[PDB]
């Protein structure tokens, strides 16, 4: 069957899940397991038999899996995941922008080193000109 | 978030590259 | 037009992505296609012979 | 001003001292140029895509045989678990009509 | 090109090249042919690896030749990329690894004339050693 | 696992083809009945 | 091992190298333990010049044995390995990752063959830097021998501050060295180790120069000597003049009258009358 | 690990298997089935949302694109010709099912 | 309730809160956000997911739906565009002021070495 042994790693036929781990295991594996140490091979908390069930496929109304690569829920999904790069994209851009923003308003000292340059000049000019 | 597969990629990557190659 | 500038750029990033990765993840899909085919063969001869096995019960 | 200010007989002004004919040139240069930076990316997109195409073309073929294959086993597999589920239903009734005759 | 009867013949060939050029004040082409003399065969450069041309860049005499050469008409960085390569391939002599040790001492980089000592020490075993660590120690102290 | 030297040390610069990549009749009869 | 050798050797003898590689690679499955066979397979791969391969074998060992229970004589071979390869910078690598992960009671085998490879392959500034670390290791493990080892404590203490430490470890380890206090009550056996407390307060007071520290290394030798057995008059005019640095005059003769007063010794006397004639 | 739905039938990121059938469900589809009808989809068994046990292994990976969903407008483009074959096949069944 | 991300300024369904700065993310990004960057997006202090607490708690035509999709799209785009355009003009405008700084720090500079002369003539 398509399950995976968590354990044994091959492909079971007899999969079956436990309540506490939230894990896929073989009956035959994990009931000796439960037998030997009555522990959760993956998270070390208990087990006990009533903890455990048996997976199964192709019951009546049972949809038929969908093959085609394409459905909406993977349309869905992928839309997001652009949504939430352009979000922190542009909020990183929108922080870059602020940075810049920020210091080249803090930098508009221009009209004022004019001032200074005419107040040099014209002292310049009172010193060079005195002879 | 989108190509995490590449994970995969290296894992068959490293699986290939243990043959011809040691235990363990 | 501003608006389809952005989209033809993701849609560049998106592109050079894809030619990094698309060929493995390609790949990757049919190795995972091809074992459902090949499991589905499997539970569709077990199905026949089982259906082959009630048409010999019922003649003997 | 990122708004206001747009360039019009080879200078930088104002949109508003412009004559509305102006305006209309100048918006058009405008909007032309957006409709270059567009055609410069979507030629360099085509030309990656095309490559894609090709490069991609054969997984995504072996793709599309795997789902007709695949289709067609469901759906056998499915009348063939209807068929076994009415003659085991179907061998119950011959039992009993065997008792009979 | 031609077949020789031990790599000593070719090897005095080579030389004879050189020293004729190096007579006619051919430095450049003299070094050229001592580069293309001691270039290392690579696993694929010859019919067989065993050949007498195939050989050649192991004997000693054609590398104390072009070493020679780079300190009469090279750089001093020249130099120690032949006599280093001339280490790497266990071709120096411990005499020639002295040698090496006074060529940067006597151009004043003692540094590298002690790494020149050191891998003279790496490469050789007992007695061999004994003259480069004699001088390697009483030039440290000194 | 613990921090890999495949993971710490540099990748080797002195890469090479033959260093580190070159790694590692019958007959038959004629058919049925033909 | 000795029948996979055989096996081995037999397939290198028709030079059947893809052969005799296979039967390595069986061998480790059984015989991994061993480390050497896992370094012989590596030196066989080199040897055959498929580098690349015994570079992955040198680091499948590292895997196998495990990357927490490091293996010394794996990271030694693989560091010479890639030496000689010329991957310096990977085969130092390799060895100050040893020298990072494993204890200095094992290590010195990976510090003697790294002060082999940087020195030949290093530069002055890293071929001292490894020696200094190396001899500072050397030091610390004879002094762990015994102690009393005075003359190691002596070198360690000039070579850390040769060196230029910084205070605090040098500092520290004449802490270390104060506490082997002689177990004898003869003046004989605390002659040498005396100065072990007046370099001390010499660094306090040169290098340091934190008085007030200097100031407690002196008191603190007052408060070891027996005096009543024997007195050292060494550290008492010592410690006199060090108060008349620092204009302490006041101190000084306290310091000096108290010498006089537990232990009249003639060298005491001597210095005292010295001092208050150049006063 | 990969798992599919017994509802829909796609890949589901939050896979859960009823305490009451052998079936896997995605979690919120199972739960608005449940808040309708409490009872197991597939077994017809009485079900509550307590009785659900989550696989906290990891789910299903991600469709690759398709070149033609490398762009947003084409993704909503490929969404609306999507939509319209899962209507189709929706109105396709009650057809069926009369039939 | 109202709540809005400080990523994206959107009304969030699943509103969090980092401890190490007191402002509310949609949690979807500021996983994102921490899983790339590392840091708290407003405070720039070192963040970790368990460091998140989670705050407390129609359908018309899907023709239609599609179309909001497509329009909000094209104005999430527009939005970064402009972002990219205003970024490079605050550069230029930045690099333009610096310009004017070091060509005023040079005028002063000439000015003020040619106005020691005035000490000797
Ligand atoms: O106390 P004195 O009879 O005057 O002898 C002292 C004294 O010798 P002892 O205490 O060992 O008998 C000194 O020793 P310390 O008190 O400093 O421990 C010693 O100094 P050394 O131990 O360093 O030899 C010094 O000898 P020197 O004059 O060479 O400093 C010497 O003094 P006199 O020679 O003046 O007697």
């Amino acid at each position: 069957m398509s399950f995976v042994c968590g354990i044994s790693g091959e492909l079971t036929e007899d999969p079956v899940v436990s309540q506490v781990s939230g894990h896929i295991f073989d009956r035959r594996l994990i009931v000796k397991f439960i037998a030997e140490n009555g522990t959760d091979p993956i998270s070390h908390g208990e087990l006990s038999e009533d903890q455990l069930v048996s997976l199964k496929s192709g019951g009546t109304g049972s949809a038929p899996r969908n093959v085609s690569g394409t459905s909406i829920p993977s349309l869905l999904k992928m839309l997001q995941d652009e949504w939430d790069t352009v979000m922190l994209n542009s909020f990183s851009l929108r922080q870059q922008l602020q940075i810049a923003r920020q210091e080249l308003s803090h930098s508009l000292y221009q009209h004022d080193a004019a001032c200074r340059v005419i107040s040099r000049l014209s002292k310049e000019l009172t010193a060079a000109r005195e002879a | 978030h989108e190509y995490g597969n590449v994970i995969k990629k290296v894992e068959e990557m490293k699986v290939r590259r243990e043959n011809e190659m040691l235990a363990l | 037009a501003k608006a389809q500038n952005e989209h033809l750029l993701m849609r560049q990033i998106n592109l050079e992505l894809m030619d990094e990765y698309a060929a493995e993840s390609y790949l990757q899909r049919n190795k995972v296609m091809e074992d459902l085919l090949t499991h589905a063969e499997k539970e569709l001869r077990k199905t026949k012979e089982a259906v082959m096995e009630v048409h010999a019960n019922r003649k003997m | 001003c990122t708004s206001e200010i747009i360039l019009s007989k080879d200078k930088f002004t104002r949109i508003a001292i412009l004559p509305r004919e102006e305006q209309m040139k100048a918006l058009n240069d405008e909007f032309q140029m957006y409709r270059g930076w567009m055609n410069q990316r979507a030629k360099r997109a085509a030309k990656v895509e095309k490559k894609l195409r090709v490069k991609l073309g054969g997984y995504q073929a072996i793709h599309d045989k795997l789902c007709k294959k695949y289709q067609e086993v469901t759906t056998e597999i499915e009348m063939a678990n209807i068929e076994k589920k009415t003659f085991e239903r179907l061998g119950e009734h011959e039992l009993k009509a065997i008792n009979k005759r | 090109i031609s077949q020789f009867g031990g790599v000593s013949e070719l090897a005095n060939v080579w030389c004879a090249y050189a020293e004729m050029e190096m007579k006619h004040k051919r430095a450049k082409a003299a070094l050229t042919v001592m580069q293309r003399a001691c270039v290392v065969p690579k696993p694929g450069d010859y019919e067989n690896m065993q050949s007498v041309q195939a050989r050649v860049h192991r004997s000693p005499i054609l590398w104390a030749m072009y070493a020679d050469y780079e300190e009469c008409c090279g750089t001093v960085e020249s130099c120690r990329k032949v006599y280093d390569k001339m280490i790497e391939l266990r071709v120096a002599s411990p005499q020639m690894i002295m040698n090496y040790a006074m060529f940067l001492e006597e151009n004043e980089y003692f540094e590298l004339a002690f790494q020149a000592y050191e891998k003279g020490i790496a490469l050789f075993k007992w007695p061999g050693v004994f003259d480069i660590w004699n001088t390697y120690l009483v030039k440290f102290i000194k | 696992m613990s921090m890999k030297l495949r993971d710490i040390l540099p990748a080797p610069v002195a890469a090479d083809e033959a260093a580190s990549q070159i790694r590692r009749v019958s007959k038959e009869p004629p058919p049925y009945g033909k | 091992e000795q029948a996979w050798q055989t096996y081995i050797n037999f397939e290198l003898r028709y030079k059947e190298i893809d052969r005799a590689r296979s039967v390595y690679q069986r061998f480790l499955h059984v015989h991994g333990i061993n480390v050497q066979n896992w370094i012989k397979y590596a030196k066989f791969e080199e040897r055959n010049g498929y580098i690349g391969n015994a570079r992955a074998a040198y680091e499948k060992a590292m895997e196998y044995f495990g990357e927490e229970d490091i293996n010394e004589t794996v990271l030694v071979a693989f560091a010479l390995f890639e030496e000689r390869q010329k991957e310096h910078e990977r085969a130092r690598g390799i060895f100050k990752y040893g020298l990072d992960n494993l204890p200095s009671n094992r290590t010195e085998e990976i510090f003697k063959h790294y002060t082999q490879h940087e020195k030949k392959f290093g530069e002055r500034v890293g071929i001292e830097d490894v020696i200094i670390s190396k001899r500072k290791t050397q030091y610390e493990k004879m002094v762990e021998e015994n102690g009393y080892n005075y003359d190691a404590w002596f070198d360690y203490l000039r070579l850390l501050e040769n060196e230029e430490t910084d205070r605090e470890e040098v500092e520290d380890v004449y802490e270390r060295a104060i506490a082997n206090i002689p177990p004898h009550s003869e003046k004989r056996y605390w002659r040498r180790y005396i100065y072990l407390w007046i370099n001390y307060a010499l660094y306090e007071e040169l290098v340091a120069k934190d008085f007030d520290r200097a100031r407690q290394v002196y008191k603190a030798c007052i408060d070891i000597i027996p005096h009543k057995t024997f007195t050292f008059a060494k550290v008492w005019i010592m410690f006199a003049h060090f108060e008349i640095r620092q204009l302490d005059l006041n101190a000084a003769r306290k310091i000096m009258g108290v010498a006089i007063g537990k232990c009249p010794k003639d060298k005491l006397f001597r210095a005292y009358i010295d001092l208050e004639l150049q006063l």
